[PDB]
């Protein structure tokens, strides 16, 4: 299969999951592109519905329980911000700050506002300041 | 008004709130059960000794339930009844007394025959209360099944699976007295009755048929030789298996019938095949003890017959201590083969038959698996096939790691069963017709219409229930003369499958596991309660819990692990496998190449073409030459791409520069999404170091043989919750190549790949289009070699890039390897001997 | 007596020996599990069972593998252990052969007084006091006391040591 010299690294790869892509479709979907399931952003996921809802943190609650439901389930921006462990810092890779923000810890009230609209989505985290 | 009442054995103790009106009765027990138990010893290790609290209430039960009177009225009924109901209360949580007892073996420091005990207690109890098992369980199984999400299938094994078949009958008497015992003393008595209607049976059972002396004095039961005799044999192990069927069906609350009703169809292997139509028959409890009896004097005339048409004959000394020298085993009627191809055995029969008269000429008898055969025919004959077998084998413990896979003396395992009668054998024929004229005589005769499930045909694979002619026949000719072809006969479409045959784990059940292993079947040991640590069949217990434990799903491969598509908003169409869904791209890397990919201007190109690739390290040879490349590659690379780093473990030195400094610069935190370690596994140690302390997404490995799979799947087994990829490659690879075919390990390893959901399986070598790759994608690859389908979550191409524009090979270089024609698959195997498609193998330093 | 961690061979050994309900030096080490029982196939999976549990990881097709071969390989990951199946023989032998009372506490300050042989040493008799197991009632604790003797010059015997 090694035939055409100086060929675009770029340009075979692609020639070869664009080969795949188009073998799937015709025999999973009758060469209908409507039928791929879409997402926002595909990525790091492991290989292991209120619109208005109330979250108390403890000092037992469990991380991933938290940050599972702190992200959602639909895939947007806020379900990236809560499960990513890394976010780029120019060309960087650094610890997801925001992750250790949200941290569980005892006194923690989180609450959301348009949890079915990401684009209106607003997290507002209380704390007990000076009591 | 309660008076409590504690009976302790040590430091255990269990605390039961008898009434007040009555709890003079149960202290009189107190003290007396206190004198039949032992002694407190450390651990409770000694039989007969309780270990758990509930096993003190089991003992306590099983002695109150002694001392009972079923049939008269004692002052102890009342107290059986509230010390059962406060027993049923506290530890049996809805669950059957299985699923507690599978618990108690797995958690506590419980012996198996702990857990025989304890439910040959609580069934007597229960059944003893005056409390049968008539109402329905709850068994999620069952369950599921009404609902249809679940198919049972009931198999039933026969001859061969283990030598002292009596001793799991034997277990069955003491453990369910109560629910077989009458069937035991009707086949029983069944069976003293034929002896006396058959003229010349009392000859054949030379020390008697009494079984049910034999069940109650193991001094009376006699030699196990006499005993795995055919007429003996054949009768036990139906009634074996009718025992198995029974106990399900009265602890699940169903009849025969029912139980019946609930399989989609039912089928056995070899004389098991018998047992199989014998519950189809079945409606009540009622109709059941004429259904038995037919089966049961089917194994009574095949038995006797079969041994008057064959007669087992003293075999000589020089034969057997050569047999034991080479220890293949005692030489019997039937020679299993495993690991071998049909037509291999095949070859070596014609060539053993061709030697022999047809008065001593072997045939293939079973078809058990793809790579599991059993001859049959005269030991002398058998024992001459094992001579010739032998001379083609290596010897076990050859070391053919260094040796080109082709030219490996190929390895196989042949044992002699532990049978009396070459089954499914021309040498069986003459018994057919007084088989045929003494089933007519006593009336056995099984009708289509009466018939219920489809019970399939161990020939040809077809459902009884469409003969023409006699089913008896057809079945009679099926265990005598024609051979059983289990995959043939085992091509419907099931969801769970019951081994109510003999053995257990060692029975047909676990080899019908192996068969469809992969394709979404669970197997079920029914004759059996034990724990399997791998978890890929059950035992007992999954019949009878009623939890989610109950329902356990075997993993479809093709399903779990489907190339499924999918689109960000961008409309970037990706193929979605487990590997693309951790990093985020197409499937396709470039792996490490040295010297392809030490390149910064290669390795960056790739990464911001989207695709990932490992800056192999086989290039620099210093800390200062990786800082210098890696920085190289940021600079060119597009902000939040990440690349991976190939190292070699087999260069010690490059490892202990290189790992602390790749710990020091994911510690400041560079774009190194991953690490592989090319050429050799590392020990647990260090990759559990590598896991913990780099802080990396995941670990590339890129394991050479067998030996190095098992270590990275060990690997995985430690960490389950970090990613391993496992960079599986064959020898026909272009660089450092092992001799090891690419598919072969696969085939006998994907299955215990798959058990670790964290091992991201890659596929490499050979590979440069779509089209090669796409079969191993979606798995139809191994259909090829007659497997379930067994799909890739990725491909990494080494030679394919290597004429790519990016690549800093010199232009005639390009134009060299462009020249090379390659070869296909097979002739790969040729480059150890001369130039094959203008490539060739030698020798490192 | 010097330290010295127990060898994953004699403990391999006695475990095969004692599910065979054999002597300690009738079974040949360069043998494989599969040719021993050649006829049998539920002694495979019980003591194949029986090592994963003692051992954990385990190799594919222990059975066509010779056990001494096996014995390096499961030294490798393997460190002077006990472990589950001989935690469990060793509590069964100690309450049913050794009179009650006589644990296996005395049974090891017994040896650690009389012979003085470390606690490393005190699993090796005892796994030779299974691989050739007395299977009677050894009541009086004289008799008891007598066959660990018996039990540490065989350990002696095997491994090389002088007493
Ligand atoms: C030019 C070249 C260099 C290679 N260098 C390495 C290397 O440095 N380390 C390594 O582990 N494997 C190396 N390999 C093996 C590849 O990583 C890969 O396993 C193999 O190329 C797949 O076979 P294919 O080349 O037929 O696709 C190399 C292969 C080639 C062809």
């Amino acid at each position: 299969f090694t035939k055409v010299i100086d060929e675009p690294i770029k340009s075979i790869m692609d020639g070869i999951h664009d080969g795949h892509i188009k073998k799937l479709l015709h025999q999973y979907y009758g060469d209908d592109e409507s039928k791929i399931p879409a997402v926002e952003y595909f990525g790091g996921e492991s290989p292991v519905s209120e619109d208005s809802a109330v979250f108390k943190a403890t000092s037992s609650t469990d991380e991933e329980s938290w940050f599972k439901a702190l992200a959602g389930s639909e895939i947007n921006w806020r379900h990236a911000s809560f499960l990513c462990s890394f976010i780029t810092q120019d060309k960087m890779f650094v610890s997801n700050p925001i992750r250790k923000v949200f941290k569980p810890s005892q006194g923690m009230v989180v609450e959301i506002s348009n949890g079915n609209t990401s684009s209106k989505t607003v997290v507002t985290l209380s704390e007990p300041v000076q009591g | 008004s309660t008076r409590p009442l504690t009976l302790s054995h040590g430091s255990l103790e269990h605390v039961l709130l008898v009434p007040t009106a009555s709890f003079f009765i149960a202290s009189q027990l107190q003290e007396q059960f206190n004198k039949i138990l032992p002694e407190p010893t450390e651990g409770f290790a000694a039989d007969d000794e309780p270990t758990t609290p509930a096993e003190l209430v089991g003992k306590f039960l099983g002695y109150v339930s002694s001392l009972v009177e079923p049939s008269k009225v004692g002052q102890f009924d009342q107290v059986l009844n509230l010390c059962l109901t406060e027993f049923e209360n506290c530890y049996l949580e809805g669950n059957d007394i299985h699923a507690l007892a599978a618990k108690l073996l797995q958690e506590n420091d419980t012996t198996l025959v702990k857990t025989k005990e304890l439910i040959k207690n609580y069934i007597t109890a229960r059944i003893m209360a005056k409390r049968p098992f008539d109402k329905k369980s709850n068994s999620a199984l069952f369950r599921a099944v009404g609902e249809g999400n679940a198919q049972l299938v009931a198999i039933f094994g026969g001859q061969g699976n283990t030598d002292d078949y009596f001793e799991e009958l034997r277990d069955l008497y003491q453990t369910y007295h109560v629910l077989v015992g009458d069937l035991i003393k009707f086949s029983a008595e069944t069976l003293s009755e034929l002896i006396r209607t058959t003229l010349d049976a009392e000859k054949v059972f030379t020390q008697g048929l009494n079984i049910l002396e034999w069940l109650e004095n193991p001094s009376n039961t006699p030699d196990k030789d006499y005993l795995l005799s055919i007429p003996i044999s054949c009768p036990l192990i139906g009634v074996i298996q009718l025992a198995h069927y029974v106990v399900t069906a009265k602890l699940l609350g169903f009849t025969p019938g029912e139980l019946r009703s609930y399989l989609k169809g039912a089928t056995g292997h070899s004389q098991g095949l018998v047992t199989a139509v014998a519950i189809a028959e079945t409606d009540s409890w009622e109709s059941f003890f004429v259904s038995v009896r037919k089966a049961i004097t089917v194994l009574f005339f095949i038995g006797v017959r079969c041994y008057e048409a064959y007669p087992n004959t003293s075999l000589p000394p020089s034969i057997l201590e050569d047999s034991l020298e080479n220890n293949e085993g005692v030489p019997s009627p039937m020679l299993s083969i495993s690991n071998l191809t049909q037509e291999q055995v095949q070859d070596y029969v014609n060539k053993t038959n061709s030697h022999l008269p047809a008065g001593k000429q072997v045939e293939i008898s079973l078809v058990n698996g793809a790579k599991n055969l059993v001859v049959s025919g005269p030991p002398q004959s058998l024992y001459g096939l094992n001579l010739t077998l032998r001379k083609a084998k290596a010897p076990s413990g050859l070391d053919q790691s260094r040796i080109p896979f082709s030219e490996r003396k190929l390895k196989f395992s042949n044992r002699f069963l532990p049978v009396a009668s070459p089954f499914h054998s021309h040498l069986l024929v003459p018994a057919s017709d007084l088989i045929n004229k003494d089933l007519v005589k006593n009336n056995v005769s099984f009708n289509a219409k009466d018939i219920q499930i489809p019970v399939y045909d161990t020939f040809d694979g077809s459902d009884l229930r469409v003969l023409s002619g006699s089913i008896s026949e057809r079945i009679v000719d099926c265990i005598i003369r024609l051979p059983v072809k289990w995959e043939t006969t085992t091509q419907f479409k099931a969801t769970h499958i019951l081994d109510f045959g003999p053995g257990g784990a060692s029975g047909l059940g676990v080899l019908t596991h192996r068969n469809k292993d992969g394709t979404g079947v669970r197997v079920i040991v029914a004759g059996t309660l034990d724990i399997n640590p791998d978890d890929d069949y059950g035992f007992k217990q999954e019949i009878f819990d009623v939890t989610s434990n109950g329902l356990k799903k075997n993993p479809n491969w093709l399903e779990e692990y489907h190339p499924k598509l999918i689109k960000n908003k961008s409309g970037k169409i990706f193929v979605e496998t487990k590997f693309s869904k951790l990093i985020g791209r197409p499937p396709l890397l470039v792996p490490g190449m040295t010297p392809c990919t030490v390149s910064p201007d290669f390795v960056a190109a790739t990464t911001n073409a989207g695709y990932t690739i490992e800056l192999a390290g086989g290039g620099y040879f210093s800390a200062a030459g990786m800082t210098a490349a890696i920085d190289s590659v940021v600079s060119q690379i597009e902000k939040g791409s990440t690349f991976g780093i190939n190292l070699i473990y087999v260069n010690p030195f490059m490892l202990q520069w290189g790992i602390p400094l790749i710990k020091e610069l994911r510690s400041k935190g560079y774009p190194i999404q991953f690490l592989t370690i090319g050429a050799g596994v590392p020990s647990l140690e260090v990759a559990s170091e590598y896991i913990e302390t780099l802080g990396l997404k995941y670990l590339g490995l890129k394991p050479g043989s067998i030996d190095a799979i098992s270590q990275v799947i060990n690997i995985a087994k430690a960490h389950p919750n970090f990613p391993i990829a496992l960079q599986w490659t064959g020898g026909r690879g272009g660089g450092h190549h092992s001799f090891e075919d690419a598919h072969t390990p696969m085939l006998q390893m994907y299955s215990k790949i798959r058990r670790h959901p964290n091992i991201m399986l890659i596929f490499g070598s050979g590979f440069g289009s779509a089209d090669d790759t796409y079969p191993y994608l979606t798995g139809e690859w191994s259909t090829k070699f007659d497997y379930p389908p067994m799909p890739f979550d990725g491909f990494l191409f080494g030679s394919r890039v290597m004429i790519a524009k990016e690549v800093k090979t010199s232009p005639d270089a390009k134009k060299c390897i462009a020249a090379c024609t390659g070869v296909p698959d097979d002739k790969w195997e040729q480059t150890y001997k001369k130039p094959t498609g203008g490539i060739v193998t030698v020798r490192s330093e | 007596i010097a330290d010295e961690p127990v060898k994953a061979s004699l403990l391999l050994h006695v475990l095969v020996a004692h599910k065979l309900k054999k002597s300690l030096d009738s079974i040949p080490m360069s043998k494989t599990i599969k040719d021993l029982v050649g006829g049998k196939s539920t002694v495979q999976n019980e003591i194949l069972g029986d090592l994963g549990k003692e051992f954990g990881t385990t190799p594919e097709k222990p059975e066509e593998t010779p056990l001494e071969e096996l014995a390096e390989t499961f030294q490798d990951t393997f460190s002077g252990a006990l472990g589950k199946q001989s935690s469990s023989l060793l509590s069964r032998l100690i309450s049913s052969k050794m009179p009650g009372g006589f644990t296996i506490t005395v049974a090891r300050k017994y040896l650690q007084t009389r012979w003085g042989l470390p606690s490393g040493r005190q699993d090796g008799v005892l796994l030779v006091a299974l691989s050739n197991e007395p299977a009677a009632r050894l009541g009086s604790e004289a008799d008891a006391k007598a066959f660990l003797d018996s039990m540490a010059q065989k350990y002696a015997s095997i491994v090389g040591v002088d007493l």
